[PDB]
């Protein structure tokens, strides 16, 4: 039950992982979660605002 | 053909119309709703007053002067003595609700000034005396606004609050309060400000007398200024509507 | 992958991206090519080190304390909390609610204390670390029967080996931990403010199992927290002021920022 | 935790020492006042002082409340 | 026994290691997750939000709301300066305490474009035109409007829309710049000038203020996580 | 998975779930929605930590004892039993009959004793632990030939290493162990009561293999039991009273519970 | 002869195990047995008792 | 020798670890199982049984 | 939905925004371009600085008084000492270019007055 | 615990060993590569280039 | 594989491989069989040890420094750089621009210092090594709060174990490192020459976590660099002269080479 | 995810490798890169020079 | 790093001690002259000496500039 994942590499390879314990709080940190969604804190308006259009008309 | 400046909001038996509005800020992109079956823990059937509780309540007005530091209101405390919202939180042990906050301030073109209206979650404040904690009377004003100070408060074995405006009572930079849902009342452009806040807590419901989930702060970043002969008395009015309010744990009225 | 610059040329139109209304509460989303001519620049940069995990997942000393093999202080105790130190507290309080597992490490060291005792030959020292969850019996003495650790977790460790390390899961009765609590534990609103039972994680006890020598020795234990598997909600403004207490947010009023000589000065005064 | 651990009582003088016990606290309860009176398993005003009232009825008077592992203190200036 | 050989680094504690360890509570059932608003997954979602800049951080203005106000008035002339500060996002005291600056002071490096938003807060009658300018390094800072006119600028006309945004692009020889002070990785200068005078009618205030907000563009990123020089400690907090 | 609440409304009928007869010996199986209106609450809770395995499978100190490298006490002995300590005994005696494998751990420590001897340099100490099954020869001295351990299991251990650990299976001649025995080993009914040979697990012996130094040293061994692969039958009421002996169930009469001020008092007096 | 099982995880992943010894008293504890049957100690009556019906008639 | 690196926590005794250890009696044959009444598998089967409450716990 | 009063013009590293503009007048209906092969006479290869020369240059400001007669500027002379436009006309013998001229004057509603802005070819005086 | 035996050479530092070690900066993003002229992959590409010989290396 | 000799015989032609023009800047590519008769010799030689990797990938001592458990020097500091030593500096400077990961090793040793203190028994010593990236707070004392290492990488190590070892990636803001910089950091051209911020790698701090004994002890740390995953560009002439400084290329003029007796002497004088 | 490669051997066998970490700066050195191209430093002329032909004509 | 850390001033004598601070340097700034004057948190010629001018106005005079971890010195022979 081995997991093969990709390593952090430069721009312009794999590693193997096996879990030994039974609790899942014993596992290693999730360092490869690169999900973003800034539209909650930024631009949180009810009506959408187009960039080229005047904010108030 | 219409104007994005004119907006009307209708809730229960109340309706607010503004001819000069920037827009509506919606919490964290989340419209308020009721608690779902797969997120609940308390097992009795909830009560939902709807039109009776979800409606606009208008509070006392404050006067914006040329030297005013700012005002704050704990949302649950602000409406704790108002109508059936107050009665329902008096007879119940658990409550849950969101808000629509509308701030109002009009003036003529000559009048200048800018206010920040911000809804801050868990606005835990600090006492002037380092060993002590701020008194409930000092932290909460149910029917009256709480005022900030400009000068620092003196610490002499008291239970006062460090109401310094440039620290926002929370010992943080006041200019960085923009992460929280907010809108700016700029007298030359704006007339009113509107925020729709959802229920924000680490628990599915909470007791509404010993915990204030959110605090409303109004802070003038640019002072109020007018030339002689213009109106000198300029008020600010706050109107708040609970949204999707539900209550559990019916028992004898009272908080102890 | 971070965004890539788009190439633009000259413009003459009624499109106005540079003009907006900040009163709306909205951050403008203008690119550089909205106000100047730009070339095409493919960008290979990545925001991998700015994730909440990488930002929080490093070990940090949160407390250290001493005990001796002889004399009044034979054992040490400490209520687990990350608010005693400044650095991890300030990083954690970027948010209102957090949810994480913990990785716990200990660094135990010993030092010989001055005395007139002679012919001192010391045996190796073993230490016991015991975690008591909130509600259980606590040791009134070094030889207290509670050290039996029938149910309470314990870690025995001998000087010269690797540091001991264990994993602790999310233990909150509430769905998420709380960094801030605007309220009281009493419905009357009397009593201490900003205090609740959501983030109570129990107490830690430490002792020598043997005394080792006929002369005096003093041990120190240092505790290290590492948050794992992190979730966080509601961003908050960073702490401008110097922490004063562990239990509350009290502070001393401080200037918004540093002061320069004038509004056109390009240096820091 | 003691409520208002710093205050000045200016004036029978009632010195409040109301306290709270953490779930972690489980050791024996010991109460001491300083300037005078000690409670172990001036006169205390509450018969049920164990519940959380260590107040007494009469410089600086210090109330020490100790339940392992918690330790709390309160200083009152009687004028 | 399978024959093994232990390599250098055995039994060491490196505070940034990523290993599996035994759980001290076996089979503990955690509290389920509820849906909370405002979840964060990257510190660059916070950096991309505006926050008010204290440009007038001179003397006792810092202990007041006056640090955030930029004064403007009606002059008997034109072309005089309004403000100036350098492009030092994490080191300059104008930026170091803003939401972007606080986040930057945890990282050695930074890269990307920046957005400065300026909002007019005078009477509706008050009219004005302003030149907002950025100069890349190599010469000094401009001392006159004409010198500033030669760099990257916007001419802001005040009217119905009260907010104007000045984008500072990434014009650097390296891909990254040090957050700490450094003459090799110099950033440039940011200035403001009066394109035309402030003009008001009778019975309107001829003195006004302007506000500034700083936010990051979508090509911004940071590197090398480090400790902040902002919080300190002498004894354990209690 | 624990059960989930079912939603109910108002009722008016001859169905009577709240009324029953406790004389039957039957526990009523009423849900909350039998006596009130309830919402639908999916429950994700799990009873994973309440299994007999997790409840019993933690190491526990059951005994500790000393010996010296010189003088009268050169070796230690102990008849294996879990009734000497309070905590594991009380957990185990929730049941009448148990059946488990054992995991055995030892924590051995040494301390230098006061003396006038000079120029003391100590070599490393090795210890021998020997288990003798019931019936075999036992060591009359530290140098006794029985330490040859030709058949008896032995564990040699040098100070500074990991604790020694071994697995022991179910050794009872009977199908299951017995926590309680209402009877005698003599058919006449004379002799000691509550004593039988079902749970006899042999004796443990411990010694220094070398003396190490020219000065006096004293070692202590602590024994830890961990039950594995557990089976249990017939639940029993928990021990209200303080244990007095290891061999029997003797006790001192104690109040059913603590006393309050009255039948309407909401606090503990 | 590796065994892949599921770890304890929260609501709302695998681990691998190999046995090294020959006795089966050497194995690890069985911590995932979630079988329940309370009807022996509770409700142990000869005739079944329906909830809505009177206990004695 | 396969090259290895020992991590923190090596050679420590954590009283709630779950590891395989060598048996001190190899190939011992245990007593078979008989069927006994009243087998327990969860402490919540005991909690779900009634027991009499001492409500009048006042004085003697 | 927008307002014909608001216009933005971007050239090189410069951008001008006006919230109150009548419109844009375009020469004689002719947008500026480069010289074509069938209209040229000089044979060497031309240089085209682009972003370096084509960009907004802002001159000194004049004061409108109640008795001001008016002002004039020769376009080539006005930018003869300004940046790389000036340098390129200094090192070269022939040049060719068009222009975008933006005039700015704001005042309040009470202020009254009207100015003619005109681009006159060959204004020989 | 899988049973193991440590061989001679354990915990030694041989300055020409070739092993994997933990990174002290997890998930650090490096600067991309640009194309530079004159890249070397073998010291024998430098040895194969001429250089002037000092044959008259006598006295001053 | 290296090239193989080709067999040739006698020639008489207008082909002239031995005659060329070195003024072109071109190295002649003549084989031996262009100027003599040769046999066929298959060549099995390999240029495997001449690769830039093998040439550079060995650990090298770059610095060492001391600290004591008592007295004025309680901790050590060092700005990371490979120009302090001669050997790795000279190998690296065969090229203009390099790009590599680093493998870092430490050798920490301790020695007892002379004193009149008596009855000295020493406990084991643990050391802390902390890396501060350029810009962060630095420790003014041994007990400074910055040792909390909330974000800064740290390595704790106890005497008697293997040396500590960690991997560091390429940290340059520029695409490649620079061994040589013909310029100034000031646009004015004033200030220090040959100095830039491209190869700044932060500072290293080292201390005792415990003092261990009542008598004086002095520790030394030695740092070892090993370049990995190497890339290099623009070959440069080797350093003829003896290095004088770490910061610049200053030198003392030296003879092109050694001197013999005459131009026909076959020995070295 | 094991990699089998060839060992350095004499003239006239495999080894196995697995990566354990996630960064790729943690990997071992690349000692088997035997790529050569000396024609940059040597013979860097615009017009090609044949060996048998005179360098200048 | 100090500019020209070795020079001879032959002659009011102006002794230059202009210095630069590495990104690594972050400790407190201390300036000392030797033969006389000390700066900690003969007369210095620059009011903003912190920016990088430790010059003073008046054997061998030594300028010591110390910001942890960097340490720099400059020797000037005044004749």
């Amino acid at each position: 039950g081995a997991q093969v994942s990709t390593q952090k590499t430069g721009a312009h390879i794999h590693y193997t992982n096996i879990n030994y314990y039974k609790d899942a709080a014993s596992n290693s940190a999730n360092r490869q979660d690169f999900t973003q969604d800034p539209g909650k804190f930024t631009e949180p308006v009810k009506d959408i605002m187009i960039k080229s259009l005047p904010a108030l008309n | 053909g219409y104007s994005d400046r004119a907006r009307s909001i209708t809730l229960g038996n109340s309706t607010i119309t503004t001819q000069e509005c920037a827009n509506v800020v919606v919490g964290y992109g989340v419209w308020p709703d009721y608690l779902k079956d797969s997120e609940a823990t308390a097992e009795d059937q909830p009560t939902q007053p709807d039109v009776a509780t979800c409606r606009f309540y208008t509070l006392d007005s404050v006067q914006w002067q040329k030297t005013s530091p700012g005002w704050w209101w704990k949302l649950p405390d602000a409406l704790s003595n108002l109508g059936l919202f107050g009665q329902n939180m008096q007879y119940h042990y658990l409550g849950r609700t969101g808000y629509t906050v509308h701030v109002q301030c009009n003036a003529s073109k000559f009048h200048q000034g800018c206010l920040l209206v911000v809804c801050v979650p868990e606005a835990e404040m600090g006492c002037a005396t380092l060993d002590n904690t701020p008194s409930s009377a000092e932290l909460l004003g149910g029917d009256s606004a709480k005022e900030f100070a400009d000068k620092p408060v003196a610490s002499g074995s008291n239970k006062l609050v460090q109401r310094v405006v440039y620290n926002a009572g929370m010992g943080v930079g006041v200019g960085n309060l923009t992460i929280f849902p907010h809108q700016w009342i700029n007298l030359r452009t704006n007339n009113s400000a509107t925020i729709v806040m959802p229920y924000t807590n680490s628990v599915p419901m909470d007791n509404m007398f010993r915990h204030n989930n959110v605090t409303l702060m109004v802070i003038p970043f640019v002072p109020l200024d007018y030339c002689p002969g213009s109106t000198t008395y300029v008020p600010i009015t706050v109107t708040i509507a609970p949204m999707c309010a539900e209550y559990n744990g019916l028992r004898l009225a009272g908080h102890q | 992958r971070v965004a890539d610059t788009v190439g633009t040329g000259p413009t003459n139109s009624e499109a106005i991206p540079a003009l907006t209304a900040a009163e709306t509460g909205h951050t403008s989303q203008v690119v550089p090519g909205d106000t100047m001519q730009t070339r095409h620049v493919k960008n290979y940069h990545s925001r991998s080190e700015s994730t909440i995990e990488n930002f929080l997942c490093r070990s940090a000393c949160v407390y250290f304390t001493e005990y001796e093999n002889s004399g009044a202080k034979r054992y040490a105790e400490w209520v687990l909390t990350p608010r005693q130190a400044a650095q991890l507290r300030r990083k954690l309080e970027f948010f209102t609610y957090v949810r994480f597992d913990l990785e716990l490490t200990f660094v135990i060291t010993s030092t010989q204390q001055p005395s007139t005792t002679q012919n001192q030959d010391a045996q190796i020292l073993t230490h016991q670390i015991m975690y008591v969850p909130p509600g259980g019996p606590v040791p009134d003495k070094v030889d207290s029967y509670v050290w039996q650790t029938s149910t309470n977790p314990s870690v025995f460790w001998t000087e010269g080996n690797a540091p001991p390390r264990m994993s602790i899961p999310f233990l909150s009765i509430g769905n998420a931990y709380s960094n801030f609590y605007d309220g009281w534990s009493e419905f009357s609103r009397n009593g201490v403010y900003g205090i609740n039972t959501l983030n109570n994680m129990g107490t830690l006890y430490a002792r020598h199992v043997n005394a080792g020598s006929t002369g005096p020795i003093k041990s120190t234990i240092r505790i290290y927290f590492k948050p794992k598997h992190v979730k966080a909600w509601i961003p908050r403004p960073p702490r401008l002021c110097q922490y004063e207490k562990a239990k509350n947010v009290n502070f001393q009023p401080s200037g918004v920022t540093t002061t320069r000589q004038s509004i056109t000065t390009m240096t820091n005064t | 935790s003691i409520t208002t651990p710093e205050e000045m009582i200016e004036k029978t003088a009632y010195l409040p020492c109301k306290f709270t016990l953490s779930p972690e606290d489980q050791g024996p309860l010991d109460i001491e006042w300083l300037i005078i009176i000690l409670y172990s398993g001036v006169h205390f005003t509450s018969n049920d002082l164990k519940s959380g009232d260590a107040s007494i009825n009469v410089g600086t008077y210090q109330c020490k409340v100790k339940k392992a592992p918690g330790v709390a203190n309160k200083k009152i200036h009687l004028v | 026994g399978l024959p093994t050989m232990n390599t250098p680094g055995s039994c060491q504690f490196l505070t940034s290691d990523d290993f599996q360890s035994p759980s001290a509570m076996p089979q503990y059932d955690v509290t389920p997750e509820m849906r909370i608003p405002g979840e964060v997954k990257n510190l660059m979602e916070i950096a991309e939000v505006d926050s008010v800049v204290p440009v007038q951080n001179v003397g006792e203005k810092v202990n007041s709301m006056e640090a955030y106000q930029i004064p403007v008035r009606s002059n008997e002339g034109s072309g005089t300066q309004v403000f100036g500060f350098p492009l030092q996002p994490g080191y300059s005291s104008v930026f170091s305490r803003t939401l972007l600056g606080e986040i930057l002071n945890y990282y050695t490096h930074w890269s990307g474009s920046i957005k400065l938003t300026f909002m007019f807060c005078g009477s509706a009658m008050a009219t004005g035109k302003f030149l907002l300018a950025y100069s890349p390094p190599g010469a000094g800072a401009p001392t006159k409007r004409v010198d500033a006119m030669l760099g990257t600028h916007v001419v802001w006309d005040v009217g119905l829309q009260s907010s104007c945004v000045l984008c500072i692009p990434w014009i650097s020889q390296t891909h990254y710049r040090y957050v700490t002070s450094d003459e090799y990785t110099a950033g440039g200068f940011i200035t403001c000038w009066y394109q035309t005078n402030i003009v008001v009618p009778a019975d309107a205030q001829s003195s006004c203020y302007i506000m500034c907000f700083v936010s990051a563009c979508n090509d911004f990123s940071v590197r090398l996580l480090k400790d902040t020089p902002f919080i300190s400690q002498q004894n354990f907090f209690q």
